[PDB]
């Protein structure tokens, strides 16, 4: 199950990069 | 005849007892805190975490 | 090095737990009076 | 007679416009009004609403 | 006409109801009327 | 092992998942939430230039 | 006294309309929050879930 867990781990980890900068760009500009 | 008319007309609107809490000033606080910041309270820190 | 990492968390926890018991004193109610006032706005909305 | 009109003209009619309809802040010593909610006057007034 | 009956007529039956909280907030307009 | 790591990584995914939709909705709802009361200005200002 | 019977046409559009069409409209301004997308629920999304939200 490690290989099955490995393929879903990277997708569960790749989201962090796409869930920081867009948040760093939106919630900052949801204040104007 | 108009006592039961105008009184309930505001009263039926004023049945929204709960939603006023962010309406508090002029619905502007609702526009300021009911979604402007409470939905932003999480997302403000939902990147630093 | 490891103990130094916990120090910012260590200095926090010294008074953080007691500040719930410090909430009732004036150390918090100067701002946090709303809790002792039970939603100091108007106690939610009844008539105001 | 004369001084009353000298005082009525700038002080009488303009008084109600903030008096009842939130304008006076209704005892602005009522801080949570013009500090939490009715502070919306103070929110963009950089020179006034620090 | 009913707007100006708030001077004494409508002032003496329902205008003074919120005076329990309007110490000076409505005292400004009754002193216009008194 | 990675199955245990998935929990550390699903939390690394799920916890940050329900916040982008929040901001995206915010970027599509908060742009007009504040404007939903400015339109009342005209009704409140017409007679201001009258009694004065 | 004359304002008693004359109010048959006061409660037509003026004191029944403007009192009603602006009490709710201002009170329904709140739903322009997260509830803005669900425009049909705005009538029923004020009392039960705004305190929940």
């Amino acid at each position: 199950d490690r290989e099955a867990a490995l393929q879903e781990r990277e997708l569960a980890a790749k989201e962090v990069e796409r869930l920081r900068n867009i948040v760093r760009r939106q919630r900052k500009d949801l204040k104007a | 005849e108009s006592l039961p008319s105008n009184v309930v007309s505001s009263a039926q609107v004023l049945a929204n007892v709960a939603n006023l809490l962010n309406i508090r000033d002029t619905e502007l606080s609702s526009f300021l805190v009911a979604m402007g910041d409470i939905s932003l309270r999480k997302t403000g820190v939902e990147e630093k975490r | 090095q490891g103990a130094a990492q916990n120090l910012p968390a260590d200095v926090n926890q010294l008074i953080d737990q007691l500040e719930r018991h410090c909430l009732a004193p004036d150390g918090s109610l100067v701002t946090k009076s709303v809790y002792s006032d039970l939603q100091l706005a108007r106690e939610e909305m009844s008539r105001e | 007679k004369e001084v009353s009109a000298f005082f009525q003209s700038p002080d009488n009619s303009l008084y109600m416009l903030p008096a009842t309809p939130q304008g006076l802040a209704r005892d602005p010593s009522a801080i949570p009004s013009i500090c939490r909610i009715s502070a919306a006057l103070q929110y963009p007034a950089g020179l006034e609403g620090s | 006409t009913l707007e100006h009956r708030l001077v004494v007529a409508e002032a003496a039956q329902k205008l003074r109801l919120p005076l329990i909280s309007d110490g000076g907030e409505i005292h400004e307009e009754e002193i216009e009327k008194w | 092992e990675v199955r245990d790591a998935t929990l550390a990584h699903k939390a690394e995914a799920l916890e940050l998942q329900r916040q982008l939709r929040r901001l995206q909705t915010q970027y599509d709802l908060l742009t007009g939430q504040s404007s939903a009361l400015i339109q009342g200005r005209r009704a409140r200002v017409a007679a201001t230039s009258a009694v004065s | 006294s004359m304002d008693m019977a004359d109010y048959q046409m006061f409660l037509a559009r003026e004191i029944e309309g403007r009192l009603k069409e602006k009490c709710d409209k201002l009170a329904d301004a709140i739903v322009d929050d997260t509830d803005s997308s669900t425009g049909n629920r705005n009538s029923s999304a004020r009392l039960p879930e705004r305190v929940k939200f």
